[PDB]
C-alpha cells in the first residue's frame, strides 16, 4: 500500500497516512531539537531493513543534501540503562537520589 | 514485472448529454470505482455520437453533480449485439493511469475490433 | 539621471532587474584581488576591460 | 552447443564470445521496479534467465555492446511478436530478432535483443541514490567505462565527498549528455507508441544507458490514436539525478550543442515565462499534470510545491 499511495494515487489517503504514522510512532519513536536528535528504534526490525538503521540515513543525505555524513560522528548504544551518549552536549548518567533512580 | 493494474472495477448506468441538464433519464455506460471516500465514476461509453455533460447524484440524493466528458473515442465491439459501433468517454480531470485501468480492463475482459 | 533614464526607456514597460543597474550605469569600478597570479589575468597593464 | 552462437549472430558481427557457460543462462544482480499483485518496491533482485553474449571489435578486444537473449514461455513470444512488429518503425527501439531453437527435446522459444548496454538506467539511478562507499562497484564501472574519469582517480582518498574534493561535481558532469539523450529518446518512444495505439507503463529497468528500449511484455494494444503512456514512476525516480549530473546544461548553448558559444541573452529580459514552457513541453511532454510557470496562479500549496 505504500507503493500504491506513493507512485499510483494522486491525492492524499488519510486512512493509510494515519496507519503509517501509528506504525512509525510504534517502531521509530523520536525526540527532536533544532537538528540534534535521539532515536529509540526497534532492533529486530532494523536488522532486517524495515526501519532505517544508519546507512539509509547516509544515502538519503548523500543524494538529497549534497553532503556526506561520515560514520564517525554518529553514536550507537546497545544498552539502555545508560541514556543517550550525547544530546545537546550533555552526557547522561543514571544515579540514585532519594530512594529511586533518575537521569541527570 | 510492472503490471498495468490488477483487480479493477466495473460499470454503472447514468444519464448524459451535451449541454447543462440534458439528462433525459439515463443514457451512458458509466464505469464505477467504489473508493472508501465515495463511489468514483471513471469512464463513459455511449452510442450517442457526442455528449458533453453527465450528472450522477451523490449518496445523499439532494446532491447531484454535473460531469464533463471527453472528445469522442470511437471503436467497434463484437458482442451478442453483433456489430456495435460504440463511443467511449472518460471524465476530464482524469490522469493517464485511470485511462490505464479503464482501457486495460476493457481490452482484457471485453471484446473489441 | 542620464544613463539610468536612457536604459529604463528601453525596457518593455520600464521594469529591469536590479542586478544590472550598477553593471551599466556605475561610473566607478572597484576590483579586489587575492594574489598576484590572479591579478595577472584581470587587471593587466594600466587599462583593462570587463 | 556451438551452433547456438552462430544462430544468435543473425545478420551482423559474428565477433561474439559468450560470457556465460554455453547454451545455459547466467545469473546477474541488477535493480528492478516491480509491482504485480503481491510485492512492490525498488531494490536489487536476482535475475536468472539471461544468456548474455558480448561483441568485440577488431584486434579481438572487448567493447561495450551486448546481446541479451532471453528464454520464456510461448504466449509471451507471440504477444511480443505482435507488439514489436507493430512498433518496429520507431528509431528508439532496440532491434529485436526472434527465432525458435531446440535445446534437448523442447522447441523452446527465444528472444534475442541486440546491441544493448551492460548497465540499464535503473542500475545507475539505484547505485547513485543508495550510495555506500564500502560497496560501490557498479558506479565505478559506469564512471570508468564512459571515459568520465580513469581508474587512477579512484585512489585519491575521499573521492566521493562533496565537502572536500569538490571536483566530483565536474566528474559527475560528464553524464549529462547521456541522460539528456535518453530523455529525448524516451519522448520519441512515447510519441511513437501513442501513435501506434499501445497502452502500458514505462520503467527505469528497461531503457539501457544508450537510450534503446525493449521488453514490451506488459503492454496491450488498442485502436490507433488513443494510446497512453503511464509515466509517473519513470520521471518521479529519475528526478533527483537530473540536477546532479547537470543534463540541462546542453541547453545554454546557441544550438543545443557543446561546440558553440553560450547564447547572449539580452540583459533587460526578465519575464522568461515562455522558454520554461517550451522546455517543459519538449522534455516532459506526457507528464500528466498541469504546470503553471508563474507560481502565483497555483491553486493550493501542493501545486505550489510541485511547480517550484
Ligand atoms: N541489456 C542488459 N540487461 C541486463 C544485463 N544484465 C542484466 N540485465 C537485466 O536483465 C533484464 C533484461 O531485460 P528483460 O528481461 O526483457 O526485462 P524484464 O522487465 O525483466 N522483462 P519482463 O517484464 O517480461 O519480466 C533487465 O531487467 C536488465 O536490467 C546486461 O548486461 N544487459
Amino acid at each position: 500500500r505504500l507503493y500504491e499511495c506513493l507512485y499510483r494515487n494522486r491525492d492524499v489517503d488519510t486512512d493509510f497516512v494515519n496507519e503509517f504514522y501509528a506504525y512509525l510512532r510504534k517502531h521509530f519513536s523520536m525526540m527532536i531539537l533544532s537538528d540534534d536528535a535521539v532515536v529509540c528504534f526497534n532492533s529486530t526490525y532494523a536488522s532486517q531493513g524495515l526501519v532505517a538503521s544508519i546507512k539509509n540515513f547516509k544515502s538519503v543525505l548523500y543524494y538529497q543534501n549534497n553532503v556526506f555524513m561520515s560514520e564517525a560522528k554518529c553514536w550507537t548504544e546497545t544498552d539502555l540503562t545508560k541514556g543517550p551518549h550525547e544530546f545537546c552536549s550533555q552526557h547522561t548518567m543514571l544515579v540514585k537520589q532519594g530512594d529511586d533512580y533518575v537521569y541527570l | 514485472n510492472n503490471e498495468l493494474s490488477p483487480v479493477a472495477l466495473r460499470q454503472m448506468s447514468c444519464a448524459a448529454g451535451t449541454t447543462q441538464t440534458a439528462c433525459t433519464d439515463d443514457n451512458a455506460l458509466a464505469y464505477y470505482n467504489t473508493t472508501k471516500g465515495g463511489r468514483f465514476v471513471l469512464a463513459l461509453l455511449s452510442d450517442l455520437q457526442d455528449l458533453k455533460w453527465a450528472r450522477f447524484p451523490k449518496s445523499d440524493g439532494t446532491g447531484t453533480i454535473y460531469t464533463e466528458l471527453e472528445p469522442p473515442c470511437r471503436f467497434v465491439t463484437d458482442t451478442p449485439k453483433g456489430p456495435k459501433v460504440k463511443y467511449l468517454y472518460f471524465i476530464k480531470g482524469l490522469n493517464n493511469l485511470n485511462r490505464g485501468m479503464v482501457l486495460g480492463s476493457l481490452a482484457a475482459t471485453v471484446r473489441l475490433q | 539621471n542620464d544613463a539610468l533614464n536612457n536604459i529604463i526607456n528601453n525596457a518593455r514597460d520600464g521594469c529591469v532587474p536590479l542586478n544590472i543597474i550598477p553593471l551599466t550605469t556605475a561610473a566607478k569600478l572597484m576590483v579586489v584581488i587575492p594574489d598576484y597570479n590572479t591579478y595577472k589575468n584581470t587587471c593587466d597593464g594600466t587599462t583593462f576591460t570587463y | 552447443a556451438q551452433s547456438f552462437l552462430n544462430r544468435v549472430c543473425g545478420v551482423s558481427a559474428a565477433r561474439l564470445t559468450p560470457c556465460g557457460t554455453g547454451t545455459s543462462t547466467d545469473v546477474v544482480y541488477r535493480a528492478f521496479d516491480i509491482y504485480n499483485d503481491k510485492v512492490a518496491g525498488f531494490a536489487k533482485f536476482l535475475k536468472t534467465n539471461c544468456c548474455r553474449f558480448q561483441e568485440k571489435d577488431e584486434d579481438d578486444n572487448l567493447i561495450d555492446s551486448y546481446f541479451v537473449v532471453k528464454r520464456h514461455t510461448f504466449s509471451n513470444y507471440q504477444h511480443e511478436e505482435t507488439i514489436y512488429n507493430l512498433l518496429k518503425d520507431c528509431p528508439a527501439v532496440a532491434k529485436h530478432d526472434f527465432f525458435k531453437f531446440r535445446i534437448d527435446g523442447d522447441m523452446v522459444p527465444h528472444i534475442s535483443r541486440q546491441r544493448l548496454t551492460k548497465y540499464t538506467m535503473a542500475d545507475l539511478v539505484y547505485a547513485l541514490r543508495h550510495f555506500d562507499e564500502g560497496n560501490c562497484d557498479t558506479l565505478k564501472e559506469i564512471l570508468v567505462t564512459y571515459n568520465c574519469c580513469d581508474d587512477d582517480y579512484f585512489n585519491k582518498k575521499d573521492w566521493y565527498d562533496f565537502v572536500e574534493n569538490p571536483d566530483i561535481l565536474r566528474v559527475y558532469a560528464n553524464l549529462g549528455e547521456r541522460v539528456r539523450q535518453a530523455l529525448l529518446k524516451t519522448v520519441q518512444f512515447c510519441d511513437a507508441m501513442r501513435n501506434a495505439g499501445i497502452v502500458g507503463v514505462l520503467t527505469l529497468d528497461n531503457q539501457d544507458l544508450n537510450g534503446n528500449w525493449y521488453d514490451f511484455g506488459d503492454f496491450i494494444q488498442t485502436t490507433p490514436g488513443s494510446g497512453v503512456p503511464v509515466v509517473d514512476s519513470y520521471y518521479s525516480l529519475l528526478m533527483p539525478i537530473l540536477t546532479l549530473t547537470r543534463a540541462l546544461t546542453a541547453e545554454s548553448h546557441v544550438d543545443t550543442d557543446l561546440t558553440k558559444p553560450y547564447i547572449k541573452w539580452d540583459l533587460l529580459k526578465y519575464d522568461f515565462t515562455e522558454e520554461r514552457l517550451k522546455l517543459f513541453d519538449r522534455y516532459f511532454k506526457y507528464w500528466d499534470q498541469t504546470y503553471h510557470p508563474n507560481c502565483v496562479n497555483c491553486l493550493d500549496d501542493r501545486c505550489i510545491l510541485h511547480c517550484a
